[PDB]
């Protein structure tokens, strides 16, 4: 089987930056009565399916961006992207389409560097159909921020709480390059009855102070 | 690029088989040469085989030879991969893919999660989350969506159907207790909401849809 | 070559199906006298293919190819002159290599021992999935 090796693993651009990403194969991919090397390099952004970005090489695939430039021969390659834009984030793989069975690189993964932006924060009581059931979420949403490290703190009646927290982060996002996150304190609906004031506060490096959501039960 | 549409995800038990189909539509599938690509989660690509439809002829990695079975029905213009003897290293995305003679795979279809396992599907309930009652009203609102304990991955979900897409994050599901939790949240200007409705629509693959989780305002 | 211009074929000097090319092959059906009022028709006919067409870029087809009622391969294309998208006059990508569809061998014998294989071509923003049939003769 041909191996296929790429570098770097990842790449952290800003908008606008030149940025070049290498392919290697054990074996030559020439075909001597074309002089084609069957390199192509596909594009995967965050859950989508591959894309054709470059074959042969170096002819790009119809409608791809003129940014995207395949080069390299023998059994060195290069996929380039002379301007490097919000919506190129991806993971980026290789494969020969030489010889079966076809075999792909380990990929390359595109971040996007942006400035600093501040989260939106919104805290969500648990619905009246989940509180029927016997079950009780609260949720905090923490939208559009950048860079992606932040820490969330649950409070109930100013009491911080641990258990029952459960958070996720978004991919970065495809057209201005921020994250999000949610972060859900689930209770039965017997121990969220018995607390009134339920806050949420984010720290993060857009400020000194944490931005806090709370909510009363009245 | 051409059209490939893919069967729903499935959930298989260890040792059993699995059979996923790829349909083509704007083309005929004789022309082109189908091949199967698989995706392990968070990992690489690695190609199953191919068929060419207009004689069936089949090509495989080695190592998945027996284990894989790639055919094609001209008939209805669609492929298919059957894969026997599952383990729980197989639960993937598998793809199928469109090429030419170069082999380059030109065109992708959206991919077909199997998952392996001996537990058995558990449908989500899904909870509408409107903002805290009696908040003040802002120039935009964020609703939301909480899709909680189902398995296995993956739920789909969207907004009014396809048509509020701008302003929604979906973030990606989390595995506490054998189960997946996902939520997702939608912005709109205030005037939108709640003159107009808004509606999460959840699909699980296991044959599950609950659209009837409208956002109503708080009491 | 094609020996001339595609003009109406009325349907009963046609034998079989009327394949036109667009890259991808197409059985184009016939029309009566609501789809043809500038046609003269005849009293004898009924039905007529219009096969008229400028280059797919603009028009419809490169080219048309049946069989005559006496059992003749009859073909129509493009006036003669991005290989095939300025200069096509039918199924005939090059001199060597012609658009297979099931109707190929009847209509062309001749290309019996042509190697197929199979292409993508992007007309107009359509991609077209095709067989081709190729190689030469002493
Ligand atoms: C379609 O092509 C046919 C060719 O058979 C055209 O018919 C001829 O048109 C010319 C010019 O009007 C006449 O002088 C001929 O007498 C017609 N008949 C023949 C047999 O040549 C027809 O006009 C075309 N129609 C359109 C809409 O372009």
């Amino acid at each position: 089987d041909i191996v296929m090796t790429q570098s770097p693993s990842s790449l952290a651009m800003s908008v606008g930056q030149k940025v070049t990403m290498s392919c290697k194969s054990s074996q030559s991919l020439l075909n001597s009565n074309n002089q084609k090397n069957y390199l192509a390099w596909y594009q995967q952004k965050p859950g989508q399916s591959p894309k054709l970005l470059v074959y042969f090489a170096s002819t790009r695939e119809s409608g791809v961006p003129d940014r995207f430039i395949g080069s390299g021969s023998g059994t060195d390659f290069t996929l380039t992207i002379s301007s490097v834009q919000a919506e190129d984030l991806a993971d980026y793989f290789c494969q020969q389409h030489y010889s079966t069975p076809y075999t792909f690189g380990g990929g390359t993964k595109l971040e996007i560097r942006r400035a600093d932006a501040a989260p939106t924060v919104s805290i969500f009581p648990p619905s009246s159909e989940q509180l029927t059931s016997g079950g009780a979420s609260v949720v905090c949403f923490l939208n559009n921020f950048y860079p992606k490290d932040i820490n969330v703190k649950w409070k109930i009646d100013g009491s911080e709480r641990q258990n029952g927290v459960l958070n996720s982060w978004t991919d970065q996002d495809s057209k201005d390059s921020t994250y999000s996150m949610s972060s859900t304190l689930t209770l039965t609906k017997d121990e969220y009855e018995r607390h009134n004031s339920y806050t949420c506060e984010a720290t993060h490096k857009t400020s000194t102070s944490p931005i806090v959501k709370s909510f009363n039960r009245n | 690029e051409v059209q490939l549409q893919q069967s729903g995800a499935e959930l298989v038990k260890p040792g059993a088989s699995v059979k996923l189909s790829c349909t083509a539509s704007g083309f005929n599938i004789k022309d082109t040469y189908i091949h199967w690509v698989n995706q392990r989660p968070e990992q690489g690509l690695e190609w199953i085989g191919r068929i060419d439809p207009a004689n069936g002829h089949t090509q495989y990695d080695p190592k998945f030879q027996g284990k894989a079975t790639i055919t094609a029905d001209t008939s209805s213009n669609t492929a298919y991969l059957q894969l026997s003897s599952l383990t729980s290293e197989d639960t993937a995305v598998y793809y199928c893919a469109t090429s030419d003679y170069s082999y380059a795979l030109d065109s992708w279809g959206q991919g077909t999660s199997v998952t392996v396992s001996s537990a058995k599907t558990t449908a989500p309930s899904v909870y509408p989350l409107a903002p805290v009652c009696g908040d003040t009203t802002g120039s935009s609102v964020t609703l939301g969506c909480l899709v909680k304990g189902y398995f296995p991955e993956p739920v789909t979900l969207t907004w009014n159907s396809g048509s509020l897409s701008s302003g929604v994050h979906t973030f990606p599901a989390v595995l506490q207790s054998d189960l997946y939790t996902l939520s997702s949240s939608v912005t709109v200007t205030s005037s939108t909401w709640p003159s107009q409705s808004i509606t999460c629509n959840v699909a699980h693959p296991a044959s599950s849809t609950k659209v009837d989780k409208k956002i109503e305002p708080r009491g | 070559y094609p020996p001339r211009q595609c003009g109406v074929v009325s349907a009963k000097t046609v034998c079989g199906p009327v394949y036109c090319f667009t890259p991808s092959p197409v059985v184009v059906g016939t029309t009566d006298r609501l789809g043809a009022p500038t046609y003269t028709w005849g009293e004898n006919e009924t039905d007529v293919f219009l096969l008229n067409s400028t280059r797919p870029p603009l028009g419809s087809w490169f080219g048309c190819t049946w069989m005559n009622s006496s059992g003749y391969t009859k073909t129509c294309g493009a006036p003669p002159c991005t290989t095939y998208l300025k200069c096509g006059s039918g199924p005939w990508l090059t001199p060597r290599c012609l658009i297979d569809y099931p109707y190929r061998l009847w209509h062309y014998p001749c290309t019996v021992n042509y190697t197929i294989f199979k292409i993508r071509m992007y007309v107009g923003g359509v991609e077209h999935r095709l067989t081709a049939a190729c190689n030469f003769t002493r």
